[PDB]
RNA sequence: UGAUAUUGAAAUUCGGCUUUCUAACCCGCACCACUUAUCGUGGUGGGAGACAGUGUCAGGCGGGCAGUUUGA
RNA sequence: UCCUAAGGUAGCGAAAUUCCUUGUCGGGUAAGUUCCGACCCGCACGAAAGGCGUAACGAUUUGGGCACUGUCUCAACGAGA
RNA sequence: UGAGUAGCGAAAGACGGGUGAGAAUCCCGUCCACCGAUUGACUAAGGUUUCCAGAGGAAGGCUCGUCCGCUCUGGGUUAGUCGGGUCCUAAGCUGAGGCCGACAGGCGUAGGCGAUGGAUAACAGGUUGAUAUUCCUGUACCACCUAUAAUCGUAUCGAUGGGGGGACGCAGUAGGAUAGGCGAAGCGUGCGAUUGGAUUGCACGUCUAAGCAGUAAGGCUGCGGUAGCUGAGCUGUGAUGGGGAGAAGACCUUCGAGUCGUUGAUUUCACACUGCCGAGAAAAGCCUCUAGAUAGAAAAUAGGUGCCCGUACCGCAAACCGACACAGGUAGUCAAGAUGAGAAUUCUAAGGUGAGCGAGCGAACUCUCGUUAAGGAACUCGGCAAAAUGACCCCGUAACUUCGGGAGAAGGGGUGCUCUUUAGGGUUAACGCCCAGAAGAGCCGCAGUGAAUAGGCCCAAGCGACUGUUUAUCAAAAACACAGGUCUCUGCUAAACCGUAAGGUGAUGUAUAGGGGCUGACGCCUGCCCAGU
RNA sequence: CUACCCUUGGUCAGGUUGAAGUUCAGGUAACACUGAAUGGAGGACCGAACCGACUUACGUUGAAAAGUGAGCGGAUGAACU
């Protein structure tokens, strides 16, 4: 499910591309639309806060239900659609009063049933159901850290995690990216893993096709002058020069350890990742 | 070619206009200097 | 990173670091009213909790930034 | 036989790097301090401030050919400001 | 002083009349010359009376001046419909309370302001020295008032709200029409300069909106959600028993003039249909829904009312920006004939223009162009400059390749004119008009893409993969960027960043994610040391 | 004016090359793999407008405090406005 083009011109030689073959409707829903002007990655004050964005093609935003709140009413998956703000497809669910809602598409979900309640939904790609209810072994994504705020853990093309063993108050999740930590069972989740997982196999291919995507180039700070980077420059081309690489701001930039000394979720935290 | 000045009726009022200058307290001593020294064209 | 003020309980314990409980304090958490706007205020739940945050004092790191010296 | 935390591997090499130096030996010229192919005595190449190769691309640097010509041997005449 | 020296700002002018004290320079006329994807015709920004007429020559105009974008005097801009306000909204800018700050003041909610976009009712002629969709003539339409007649009401008007609609990217080919072109005797001129002509040679061949008809193609089938529908270019009557009209009988006068078949055809009229991945504002007008309000003449009659601002002139230029009457810069629209793929090239049309110093002579030298005997890079730091190659058709073409390329490789042959001919075609009762080929036989010159416009190529090395970017004004490169690779930090009030307060970017994202350092497609590889920092 | 960004508009005569996919007919236990058409992808090709500034000549009390003549590069996009 990955197309390949053909060396016919430079840039495209080695470029890749995806499928689409599990999109079913090319049209978004207009009463789920809003605006969403580009930022630039510049604050209110007017100033550059955050470098190399800029440009890209215009885009729509679509309102995406994380809190999935209703009570036991099933819905039915309506259609498969690509969504340009997120790594992940969208599905459009019906529900059996008329109300139209969009959610995460899980992987190896087609149209169906799907409901959201807990102590009587099933275990079952879909279904969205309280920590309490999901037995040791599960695989589940969308997870919430607030009773009632929305998922916001493993929500990427191709993320998940794993319920392990439960400890009173708290259950025990392997996210992702490794790390063991302990979440209220109150917390809502979803069952199953984030599908278009061949999305990060993608080869851009040239220069222009990222530019378009919200991009803008990155000078390295080695070829800058002493007055713009610690870095700065020498006579031709020179090694590092300090006993460690800095940043444009002053600050070591390899293996120098940036999170807080003390903080709440320090007592949640078991092992960090590895 | 192209020179400094590109005159602009609307964006000069909008800079240099007599209500942008009343709009901050640095631009009112602007007009109380002028005021001062006896000068005919206040703003703009 | 420590002392002290904001700052109160109970027990373990060869003028005391630690399990422990709600009542201060905190919540870009939820539902309501002002109000067909959730910026803000208030009330009820949930989470956390004498920690964090904040003031004063003290020690360490600190060409990130500043003022200067570098003889005949 | 001394010393060190270890004493440069593959590849490449008079090179955008070789001071001695126009190194030496083979090509191209009637004549080549440049250019191409080889020899390692590498002052002072070397593996991500990467090493060695590479089709297609270049108003990039370099050497040799065909065609052409007032660039030149060596100048002459005509038109306009 | 230099010195009566430099210069007088790209270019074709000549003669005959007129005016006047004074004419190479002003006015009129006839020839000639230049532009013509234009130096022509319309319009935004900006300028602000430079616009018209009569009267003037001190100064300004690089000479002159009787003339002027200069001086004096008096004049010139007319809107219910065109462009903006009593309509909507993007970015952004301001915001009652409120949050945060030594003072000032910084943020921000409801709410407002804000086009470069959305909505929205007039067209064709005529007229002045100076305005024209505005004035005038002839025919329309929209909103709002007043009175009087059709259904003999248990109809009507609806939100401040709800739901539809408005509503949107790029590329590509085909098709239906219509503008503007071209050729034929449908009408008016007129037929003779210098040798023979008389199916001779010129010019014309139009007409709005609105309102009624039916109309290529397009999409779609039994209040919101759940389980013979809508839009549509063009055509044709009439409007028009008018208007315009090349010309005619008469040397702001009165008056009966022709409007036709055929060809070729858009870059104009549809984001329509199709495909693709980078997945393509908003709000109001508008049509519905019931809350409620509890009472008419929007298909129709005859009369009334409709405000404010801009409107002159220049606008690729002597009026705009440049100190200047300055080889520079300045958005958009209309786009003729011959040649041609063409908006290229040469000559012309409509319509403009001859440049604000001249007259002589034909030295050196400098600048811009054209030829040159016999040699052909002997020149020079270096083939710098110049020369040569150049379009179309037809044969044919190597080593290397990441199999797409290399390639227009390299090379070679055809090209005008007349005639004699034969089962390609498009459009049509025939006929004719248009487009397009293969053969054979002849003629002329030194030369037939006879002028203008249009790649020199080849054998080997260094660097960077590639398109791209950079020192406005001495460096365009081997420098920067790039796709790819790797290390490292960050579990969400994330790290990082601005303020280092509130509030924000990151992100309406969640490790297939975001920030930072070093390398720089692809292929084969990337060894040893952790004493020091 | 210049550098980057935000919202909303406009512009690029003409010609050439022919990717994926699709279709019919031979293939084949099924695929594979072939052909002839259709099809119109590309920081693709030639070249005006437009946007740039590589070489050279002239001009440097210049027409111009950075221009002019002749050649030159990109020209459906990381495009210009």
């Amino acid at each position: 499910a990955i197309k390949k083009y053909k060396p016919i011109t430079n840039g495209r030689r080695n470029m890749t591309s995806l499928d689409f073959a599990e999109i079913t409707k090319t049209t978004p829903e207009k009463s789920l639309l809003k605006p969403l002007p580009k930022k630039a990655g510049r604050n209110n004050q007017g100033k550059l806060t955050v470098r190399h964005h800029g440009g890209g093609h215009k885009r729509q935003y679509r309102v995406i239900d994380f809190k999935r709140n209703k009570d036991g009413i099933n819905a039915k998956v309506d259609s498969i659609q690509y969504d340009p703000n997120r790594s992940a497809n969208i599905a459009l669910v019906v529900y059996a009063d008329g109300e139209k809602r969009y959610i995460i598409a899980p992987k190896g979900l087609e149209v169906g049933q799907i409901v959201e309640s807990g102590a009587e939904a099933d275990i079952k790609v879909g279904n969205a159901l309280p920590l309490q209810n999901i037995p040791v072994g599960t695989v589940v994504h969308n997870i919430e850290l607030k009773p009632g705020k929305g998922g916001q853990i493993a929500r990427s093309a191709g993320a998940s995690a794993q319920v392990l063993g439960k400890e009173g108050k708290y259950v025990l999740i392997r996210l992702r990216s490794g790390e063991v930590r302990m979440i209220l069972s109150t917390c809502r989740a979803t069952i199953g893993q984030v599908g278009n997982l061949q999305h990060e196999l993608v080869n851009v291919g040239k220069a222009g096709r990222s530019r378009w995507k919200g991009i803008r180039p990155t000078v390295r700070g080695s070829v800058m002058n002493p007055n713009d980077h610690p870095h700065g420059g020498g006579e031709g081309r020179a090694p590092i020069g300090r006993p460690s690489p800095m940043s444009p701001w002053g600050k070591p930039t390899l293996g120098k350890k940036t999170r807080r000394g003390k903080k709440s979720s320090d007592k949640l935290i078991v092992r960090g990742r590895k | 070619v192209k020179r400094t000045y590109q005159p602009n009726k609307r964006k000069h009022s909008k800079v240099h206009g007599f209500r942008k200058r009343m709009s901050t307290k640095n631009g009112r001593k602007v007009l109380a200097r002028r005021r001062r020294k006896g000068r005919k064209v206040l703003s703009a």
